[PDB]
DNA sequence: TTGATACGACTGCCGAGATTAGATAAAGTG
DNA sequence: TGACGGCTCTAATCT
DNA sequence: CACTAATAGATTAGAGCCGTCACGTATCAA
């Protein structure tokens, strides 16, 4: 839902009214209150809007900003984009791929553990593994949830062993350039079992 | 129409009728009107009803409850479409289904083109207006389809894309969001609380 | 609007017979200019009895044969000739057959022919053929063959009637068929016999066949497509071409709807260019062998004597002889590999574009063949050879055309039978066949020079200069194909395209006066209207104007602004701004609308835009169709919410159909729903009528029925259609009803007749102007067909009019390479002028009645407001509502002047660079080209800044007859210095806005050159200025390069011959005269190189170039030569480096003093001696 | 059917029907190509054609039966008995993959075949009627055709040509004698200079021809000055053309066998109409001239059966007034010689009665 | 003066209508 | 036999 | 010239796929 809401704000062919946008930015001006470059970029964008025709698609504003030097990769323009995303009805760039305290892309980026109710009192435990790098515009595959079921011991087994499993899961040799969903000794076990299968067709 | 089927079989299909027709008597079928308070007698858990409401939905933005006879909701547009050297139209949809443990499954279903009706196999017809596949029980004008993908290359639907809103709407997360928002809007009365994915807290 | 003005205009045009001037007249459509010109033309033709006129229009219904006959009856003197005898309509073959059969059915045929059994049988056969041709048309097509069958049957019928005519006229026809070559005198007997016959049968014969006596015809009415095509004489079996016919001499062709003829002419030219193809290799070899055949005294007396009489013939012989050796064209080309896509190579005047992949490339002696393959190995340069062969072919064809005209005039003055003689298509074909070429070769080589020439030798006070290159060289594209018929060689199928519509008009203007009529005749666009700039440049005084021959009262009446203002007929425009929803297309003031109905409307709209027919990966964006639907429904809502909106005319560019793009049923259902939803009490009696070609009834029938529904029905209607359906004219006026008579405004001036139809009707109360369709052809993929050629010709037209730079052209060509269409040009005045022309033609049909609604409303999308313009078109000579629309479009504007000037500058630089590359390729072959290059460079140096008059008056400009390198920039502020930023220095592209490279005397080092003692006196001696006097024209960077080169050349010559006190003899041997600069004692070579900025990148490339030139020189002279390159000015420390190539960093510094006298003198003296 | 009801020239309708049938034919290829282990959709007329034919020979059981019964020309080389009417036997056939119809009389299929001629007495009128239409349909100017051939023949001697074809020509000495004969008689009859005019002439009130230097051409109006017996000019050119065409036919046969032998394939290449036409196109000759030369050439006793009829007809046209086209109609293939050629390709039977 | 860590990676346009003449060009029988 | 790992078609299982 | 005839689903279980192993750019620490 939040991804839809933000991409609606960043929609390219979204028509805008010059007078309405100018008035909205003027009213939002007091809320900026940042560093020198941030406020300077905000005022430059505010003064840029008046240049174009009374109505324009958001692509025209984006191209005008890019030509005027408001490259989204810059540190000042990024804060303006974030401010517009949080408070304005439009934004030149969306803060989706950015790492934010509460991102809508949560769970697809890091290793964490969850506690799903799954009914009454079972307290089923799961964990996920996400890509360490910043997410690319497209993500082909989802990230499955493994299950942590204590066969022996109390419920603290998970709470005391999960950091070790996560430490084993942050390795590069098992999976090329990514985390490994399972601990790395599973790779050793899989290779060792394949070595046996090479000599024992009874188990192939 | 949804499919009640369990290991302890007391039914095989559920029919949601605005006006109940004259119930006939056919050998080999047991048809009997039931009440939702006695819905436990046939192992009808509060999940095939959400399946019915899902089956009434459509992929298009700002849609309503349109009646449908297909047991499963299969969503496919014009983007997920390709032709072979025989001009065999081959769509691939996104099957949406809520399982017995209230988990949504978004598996990809691929459909191939067949010229003539097959009275022994299931025949599918693409409802272009609603942007979703439909079951065909009698010969109908149009082009028929059947499940399967025998060509070399597979068909993958992107999980989610953040290029823009249009590209977002043609992914698993985007299509699921479109359907969920539609269902939460048109069937406002039918659900006491809206359909939202279960929220959980990351621990470690 | 009076007949006297048009008669005086015709008299003025006829008074300019020796020059054949061209007349253009732009007047509004609502004046009946066609009727007035018909009356005036008929009066003049009746009065003079020696004057010819071709009334040429586009569509058949605009011929107005009945108007011509009624005008002839009205003003046909007091002793008169039959109208059918003087003024006749030249119909097409189909139409002629249709009329003949229809006359046979109602028995209009005279008893002389109907009583003939043989003619009855022939006519029955013709009817049987037409009943098939009809069906063929309606069915399997490939109608070319069908047409040949119909032509043969019609010729059989004509043979039957001429046979019976000769039988009744006591004329004996001499007789695997009889030679129906009736003697000129027999034709005379037939003509006088039908003259002596009763009026009815002679009238019928003249009406059904105008070609019976075409010489006696005075006014000929025929369509544009037929006029540019051929016609069949009544007696002769084959068909003569109007363009070459002697009947066009001293004629007056009238082009009704003058601007609309260019599309038809261009499409016909493209079709004929694609129809003719030939193998380049064979054609060239056979032509060269024929050119050798004439120069051995083997041809007859007439051709051989005239051909050898000129030196140009020997020059062409040498060109062909050296070209054959250069590219080894005596052998055959065999692309051995089976290409997955052979593709085609197009040669635009800008670049040599290849369809796919790596460009084609070597002689292979051991197999004794040329490969023509896609491998890195290439010796004989192919991409060079195709243009090189094309240019030689064009020159040879021009020469042959000149000699053919000489031979034609010779044989024509020789013969005594004037009535039927050689008409110059015959002479060219005869000469080509005498050379030894086939019919296809003759056609392809005759469609190259066609007829454009300098008219033998006719000196005139005007000079026709034009910098546009597409209209001088054209585009030629080649195809490679190999077939099991010819496994040994690979055919290079070449199709050319030279006859642009402007070129065709100029060729026509060489033999007949042209008068043009149109509402937008003088609109400056190169897409729909002729290239007015090119025509003006090539004509001069011959391009007259029409406004000088109209009464002032007509001009005053054209205004209509004062009348509208006085009677308080206010025009209000409403813009439509929608994104995806229905909520903003509905009135916000009301609230009775329940959100459920709006939600349902949005849902059906989403379904309909989902119904869009799959494209070839163009990716349906359900958004554009949603915008167009919402704009149409906003127009619907505005129409429904206004009781005074009696009549309305929606004008999209799509005729509603069954698909989801425009759905008739969906539109009707939405209109009904919106009526029930928002009408309430204002649109309780509205109705929508869609007029289109889909309906069986005619467009006029449906329009009349809807307007009747308005007038006598009592209900307001909405008419929806496309721009192309409702043609110019087709007035939409309806008889006034009681409510509409209760409130209106009679714009009629005081004193008009009360009993007048125009005062008893009303015009439309509002129009909706949808988005305009394809202006620049949008087509994918760029195949070798009519659509692709039309698109590339459109782009070339835009480039010549200085509206797109080479950057956009290259980007668009690359887009065609990958089959992905690009963005339309942002700053192209022709595009917006065409857009405004379409909207003006749409709006011109709302001011054709004296009574008007007190509030005319106009609704259109925002992009329509943005794309409209005012440049080129006079505001006073347009509809008042268009004036209001322009006034309301002041916010949405795109400036032309600055970007257009920048693009013109870049195009001038690119064209100069291309000219110099071309002359460098042809540098050592011809002597005239070397002289032109030398004179042009010396004029470059002598005149760094020149005035317009001083540039035109120059001898090089006068003699070149076109802008060859002499295309200076336009110095607006008379600046002596300007700065440009180079981009791709090897392609002549320069962004004039950006800085980074100086073009000035200081930049060329001329001041440092001045600081050397003695260089001043030499420069003033050679008339070379020491500083740039301010002037209105300045050099371009491509010109500045050669300016620098020659300046360095002369300065280095002087400095080296003064400091060293030795004489450097310039290379006086032609081929090496333009290869290297100077030599001395026959063993050393001196080549100075002045280049200041000098990107140091890949100096070893410069070494390879100078060593290759040195090796070529040594191979020429069989001697040891040593090259000493010298830079005249250097900002770096001096440092000679040896190798036989010698090197000198610099000679003079910015102070004009020698750099390293001792070491440099020692090294040069030691090595040189 | 509607067109047939119209009683019209069946050429246009036949072309449309042929296009429609070619569409479904191509549909069959595009269905079979991806099915078999191939693609690339000439469909690899040397490789994937064999793969298609092999695939349709092993997996199909009943579909192969329908394909063979419906389209016998799909794989003709493996067909044993070819029952067909004489009209189709002399009017070519349309191969499955290719669009252009190959002629029966030249197809490698007819190599070493046994051709039973049922009702053989009736295979005379059909052959004669087809030959006379073929002769009347294909016309060319004798003067231009001869000089064009000599230039192409002179091209061989003077290097040029792709060599692959050049060798055979330099060998087999008679190549130089035909050329020196050409060069010798070109000067004698001045065919280098363009003829000039100021009725048919059959061969088994007359015309003459001088050579007015002033005009630099030759006249042929009747005022006998230097009549070289133009009536003997015609047969010399005719016999030279005959001999040269036989020589070119032999070289085309050699180039044919060479090309087919290096490109081992499934009996489908260079039907020896393509070979001679390629030879003539390399020699710089037009399509019509190549057709006339091949028609004259395919000839490898009474007077008719020895040299046949050769009718010539002068003409004039305003399109070309400085020259006169000596249009030549040639007939040398009598039905007996057609039978003899069919006897060289294959052997006949005599079931006639 | 370079070795980190957080985020950029941009696709175009969007039909109807009207006018011509243009060698050709196979192989059939219910 | 780059290999991990989601997941897609498809044969299998199950009335 | 010719056809009639008259036809398991639904849900898991697994082999084997593709496709992702991030890259060129502004930017704060050390």
């Amino acid at each position: 839902k939040q991804i839809r809401k933000q991409l609606e704000l960043n929609r390219p062919d979204k028509t805008l009214w010059r007078d309405k946008v100018v008035e909205e930015l003027g009213e939002l001006r007091p809320m900026v209150s940042g560093d020198s470059d941030y406020v300077a970029a905000y005022e430059q964008l505010q003064a840029l809007v008046t240049g174009m025709r009374p109505s324009f698609p958001l692509k025209d504003l984006d191209e005008a900003a890019r030509k005027a030097g408001l490259n989204p990769k810059r540190r000042d323009m990024r804060q303006v984009n974030q401010f517009l995303t949080e408070n304005a009805t439009f934004t030149l760039k969306t803060t989706l791929q950015r790492e934010l305290p509460d991102s809508p892309l949560a769970g697809m980026k890091w290793i964490g553990l969850t506690r799903i109710e799954e009914g009454e009192g079972h307290f089923n435990t799961f964990y996920f593994v996400g890509s360490d790098k910043s997410l690319k515009p497209v993500v082909n595959r989802a990230v499955t949830l493994r299950r942590l079921l204590p066969l022996a011991g109390d419920a603290g087994i998970i709470d005391e062993l999960f950091p070790k499993l996560a430490a084993m899961m942050s390795v590069e040799f098992v999976r090329s350039g990514q985390y490994t969903v399972v601990p790395y000794p599973v790779k050793y076990l899989r290779e060792y079992w394949y070595s046996i299968l090479r000599q024992h067709p009874e188990y192939r | 129409v949804t499919s009640i089927r369990g290991r302890y079989k007391k039914g095989d299909y559920l029919m949601m009728f605005r006006q109940l027709p004259a119930i006939p008597t056919i050998a080999g079928l047991e048809l009997h009107e039931i009440l939702l308070e006695d819905m436990g007698e046939f192992k009808i858990y509060p999940n095939h009803l959400l399946q019915l409401l899902l089956n009434q939905q459509s992929a298009n933005e700002k849609s309503l409850l349109e009646p449908c006879k297909t047991p499963e909701l299969l969503i496919s547009g014009e983007e997920w479409y390709r032709e072979f050297r025989d001009m065999r139209q081959q769509y691939y949809a996104l099957k949406l289904k809520v399982n017995w443990q209230q988990d949504l499954e978004m598996s990809v279903q691929t459909f191939t083109q067949v010229t003539e009706f097959q009275w022994d196999k299931q025949i599918y017809q693409f409802d272009e207006k609603r942007g979703r596949f439909q079951l065909c029980y009698q010969p109908s004008p149009g082009i028929y389809f059947v499940q399967g993908n025998h060509s070399a290359n597979r068909n993958y639907i992107d999980f989610l894309s953040l290029q823009n809103k249009s590209s977002f709407y043609k992914s698993k997360v985007g299509v699921v969001q479109l359907v969920l928002d539609n269902l939460n809007l048109n069937a406002e009365k039918y659900l006491l609380r809206p359909v939202t994915f279960h929220k959980s807290l990351v621990e470690h | 609007m009076q007949v006297s003005d048009f008669s005086g205009m015709i008299k003025k045009l006829q008074s300019q017979s020796p020059e054949h001037a061209l007349m253009l007249l732009n007047a509004p459509t609502g004046t009946g200019k066609s009727y007035t010109i018909i009356r005036a033309l008929c009066r003049y033709a009746i009065k003079h009895e020696n004057f010819r006129a071709f009334f040429v229009t586009d569509q058949k219904k605009n011929l107005k044969e009945q108007d011509f006959e009624v005008a002839w009856r009205e003003e046909s003197g007091a002793v008169h000739k039959a109208f059918s005898e003087r003024v006749a309509v030249v119909r097409s073959l189909e139409d002629t057959v249709n009329k003949l059969i229809n006359d046979w059915d109602r028995q209009q045929i005279p008893d002389l022919y109907r009583s003939s059994p043989i003619f009855k049988k022939s006519l029955e056969n013709l009817g049987n053929a037409f009943k098939s041709f009809g069906m063929m048309k309606e069915n399997e097509f490939d109608l070319k063959n069908a047409w040949t069958m119909l032509s043969r049957a019609e010729y059989q019928v004509r043979r039957a009637m001429i046979t019976i005519l000769a039988d009744k006229a006591h004329v004996k026809l001499k007789n695997g068929a009889s030679a129906f070559k009736l003697d000129s005198i027999s034709k005379g007997k037939i003509r006088e016999f039908v003259s002596k016959q009763p009026k009815a049968d002679s009238k019928w014969l003249n009406e059904t066949y105008p070609t019976f006596d075409l010489e006696k015809k005075q006014i000929i009415i025929l369509t544009t497509a037929k006029f540019i095509k051929s016609y069949t004489p009544f007696f002769e079996k084959r068909s003569k071409a109007f363009r070459y016919s002697p009947i066009l001499k001293d004629a007056l062709v009238v082009l009704d709807e003058f601007d609309s003829t260019k599309k038809q002419i261009l499409e016909s030219a493209i079709d004929e260019a694609l129809k003719i193809q030939a193998d380049l290799n064979s054609l060239f070899v056979d032509l060269s062998k024929g050119l050798n055949k004439v120069n051995e005294g083997q041809l007859p007396a007439k051709l051989g004597k005239s051909f050898t009489f000129r030196d140009a013939f020997k020059e062409i012989l040498n060109d062909a002889e050296q070209l054959t050796a250069e590219f080894k064209l005596d052998f055959l080309y065999k692309m051995e590999e089976q290409g997955r896509d052979s593709g085609f190579v197009m040669r635009v005047p800008q670049t040599n574009w290849v369809s796919v992949g790596k460009p084609w490339n070597y002689f292979d002696e051991e197999l004794r063949q040329v490969v023509l393959g896609r491998q890195p190995r290439n010796d004989l340069n192919f991409q060079r050879m195709l243009p090189r062969i094309s240019v030689f072919l064009k020159g040879a064809t021009k020469f042959i055309l000149n000699r053919a005209r000489e031979y034609q005039v010779s044989e024509n003055q020789k013969l005594s039978s004037l009535d039927d003689a050689m008409t110059i298509e015959d002479a060219c074909f005869s000469i080509y066949a005498a050379l030894g070429l086939s019919k296809s070769q003759a056609k392809i080589l005759f469609s190259l020079g066609h007829d454009f020439s300098s008219p033998t030798k006719v000196k005139t006070t005007y000079h026709a200069h034009s910098g546009r290159r597409f209209q001088q060289r054209g585009l030629s594209l080649f195809q490679f194909t190999n077939d099991p018929q010819h496994d040994l060689q690979t055919k290079i199928n070449a199709c050319f395209f030279n006859e642009t519509p402007e070129r065709y008009l100029l060729n026509l203007l060489s033999k007949a006066n042209v008068l043009g009529l149109s509402a937008t005749a003088t609109l400056p666009t190169v897409l729909d209207n002729y290239d007015l700039g090119y025509l003006r440049e090539m004509l001069g005084p011959r391009l007259l104007d029409g406004v000088h021959y109209l009464s002032d009262t007509t001009i005053k009446e054209f205004d209509f602004e004062s009348r509208y203002a006085k009677q308080k007929i206010e025009v209000k425009v409403e813009t439509g701004i929608v994104d995806r929803f229905f909520s903003e297309i509905l009135p916000k003031n009301n609230q009775k609308i329940d959100n459920k109905k709006i939600w349902e409307l949005d849902a059906e709209l989403a379904k309909l835009v989902n119904c869009i027919p799959a494209s070839e990966q163009s990716r349906i964006d359900k958004k554009y169709f949603a915008r167009r639907y919402l704009n149409l429904f906003n127009s619907f809502v505005i129409f429904l919410t206004d009781p005074s909106m009696t009549s309305f005319l929606g004008l999209q560019s799509l005729l509603p159909g069954a698909d989801g793009r425009m759905d008739e049923n969906y539109i009707k259902e939405t209109f009904t729903t919106l009526k029930d939803l928002v009408g309430g009490q204002d649109g309780v009696n509205t109705e929508l009528r869609i007029v289109s070609s889909r309906n069986q009834e005619g467009i006029q029938e449906q329009l009349s029925e809807a307007l009747n529904l308005v007038s006598q029905g009592g209900k307001r209607v909405y008419i929806l259609s496309a721009y192309q359906t409702i043609g110019i004219g087709q007035n939409l006026q309806h008889e006034m009803n009681e409510f509409e008579r209760e409130q209106a405004a009679n714009i009629a001036p005081k004193g008009v007749s009360k009993s007048d139809r125009r005062q008893h009707t009303i015009d439309l109360a509002g129009m909706y102007l949808g988005e305009v369709t394809h202006i620049l052809s949008s087509n994918l993929p760029f195949r070798m067909d009519a659509a692709g050629l039309r698109s590339i010709i459109e782009q070339e037209y835009l480039f010549d009019a200085n509206e797109i730079n080479i950057k956009y052209l290259n980007k668009y060509l690359k887009g065609l390479q990958h089959q992905r269409l690009e963005r339309h040009p942002e700053y192209a005045r022709s595009l917006y002028v065409s857009y405004s022309r379409t909207i003006i033609q749409a709006l011109g049909r709302m001011n054709r009645s004296f009574n008007k609604m007190p509030l005319i409303r106009l609704v259109m999308p925002v992009n329509v407001l943005q794309m409209v313009t005012d440049s080129g078109i006079d505001v006073e000579k347009t509809s008042q509502e268009y004036r209001c629309l322009l006034t309301a479009a002041k916010d949405w504007e795109r400036d032309f002047e600055k970007p257009s000037a920048e693009i013109a500058k870049q195009n001038a630089t690119f064209n100069t660079f291309r000219d110099y590359r071309f002359v460098l390729a042809y540098l050592q072959t011809s002597k005239s080209w070397a002289q032109i290059y030398h004179d042009t460079r010396w004029f470059y140096v002598r005149h760094p800044t020149v005035s317009d008059k001083d540039l035109k008056s120059s001898q090089v400009f006068q003699q070149r007859d076109d802008e060859f390198g002499l295309q200076y920039l336009l110095n607006e502020h008379l600046d002596v210095s300007y700065e440009v930023k180079p981009i791709n220095h090897d392609n002549g592209q320069f962004d004039f806005s950006g800085t980074g490279m100086e073009v000035s005397a200081e930049a060329a080092g001329l001041v440092a050159m001045c600081r050397y003692p003695g260089l001043k006196e030499a420069f003033e001696s050679l008339d070379i200025p020491t500083k740039w006097e301010p002037n209105e024209r300045i050099l371009n960077p491509a010109q500045f390069y050669n300016y620098r080169g020659l300046l360095g050349e002369v300065s280095g010559q002087f400095i080296f011959q003064n400091e060293w006190s030795l004489k450097l003899a310039d290379f006086g041997k032609p081929e090496n005269y333009e290869l290297f600069d100077f030599h001395w004692e026959g063993k050393v070579v001196i080549d100075f190189k002045n280049w200041r900025d000098a990107p140091d990148v890949d100096t070893k490339a410069e070494r390879q170039k100078v060593e290759a030139k040195l090796a070529k020189l040594q191979a020429n002279t069989q001697r040891e030569w040593r090259v000493i390159i010298i830079n005249i000015l250097a900002s770096n420390q001096t440092r000679p480096v040896m190798t036989k190539i010698l090197e000198i960093s610099g000679l003079i510094d910015h102070q004009g003093k020698f750099l390293l006298t001792p070491e440099q003198k020692l090294n040069v003296w030691r090595f040189l001696n | 059917g509607m067109m047939k009801e119209n009683e019209f020239d069946l050429k246009n309708a036949w072309t449309m029907l042929s296009r429609a049938e070619y569409q479904v034919r191509r549909a069959m290829i595009t269905i079979l190509a991806d099915k078999a282990h191939v693609k690339l959709k000439f469909k690899l007329d040397s490789i994937s054609k064999g793969k298609i034919r092999e695939f349709v020979s092993k997996q199909p059981k009943a579909d192969s039966k329908w394909l063979n019964e419906t389209y016998p020309t799909f794989d003709l080389e493996k067909k044993q008995i070819i029952i067909l009417t004489t009209a189709k036997f002399i009017k070519s056939y349309t191969p499955f993959f290719e669009k252009r119809s190959k002629a029966f009389r030249y197809s490698p299929i007819l190599k070493d075949a046994l051709v039973v001629l049922d009702e053989f007495d009736s295979t005379k009128k059909q052959i004669l009627e087809s030959a006379i239409d073929e002769a009347l349909k294909i016309q060319a100017d004798l003067n231009s055709l001869f000089v064009d051939l000599s230039k192409g023949l002179n091209k061989v001697n003077e290097g040029q040509l792709p060599a692959k074809l050049g060798k055979s020509f330099t060998f087999r000495d008679a190549f130089k004698e035909i050329l020196n004969d050409a060069e010798q008689l070109t000067a004698e009859f001045k065919l280098d200079f363009l003829y000039k005019m100021e009725g048919f002439v059959m061969r088994v009130k007359p015309w003459n021809a001088y050579f007015d230097e002033e005009l630099r051409q030759v006249v042929l109006g009747r005022q006998p000055r230097n009549d070289l017996n133009f009536q003997r000019m015609l047969p010399r050119i005719s016999v030279f053309l005959k001999g040269a065409t036989k020589f070119i036919l032999n070289r085309a046969r050699e180039y044919q066998v060479s090309e087919n032998q290096k490109l081992s394939s499934l009996d489908d290449a260079m039907t020896i109409e393509d070979a001679c036409f390629s030879i003539y196109a390399a020699l710089g000759l037009s399509k019509s001239q190549a057709k006339i030369l091949f028609s004259l050439g395919h000839d490898f006793g009474r007077r008719f059966q020895q040299r046949g009829l050769s009718l010539f007809q002068f003409t004039n046209d305003p399109q070309h007034d400085l020259q006169t086209k000596i249009n030549a109609c040639f007939f040398n293939e009598t039905p007996e010689r057609y039978l003899l050629n069919l006897l060289s390709k294959a052997n006949v039977l005599g079931l006639s009665a």
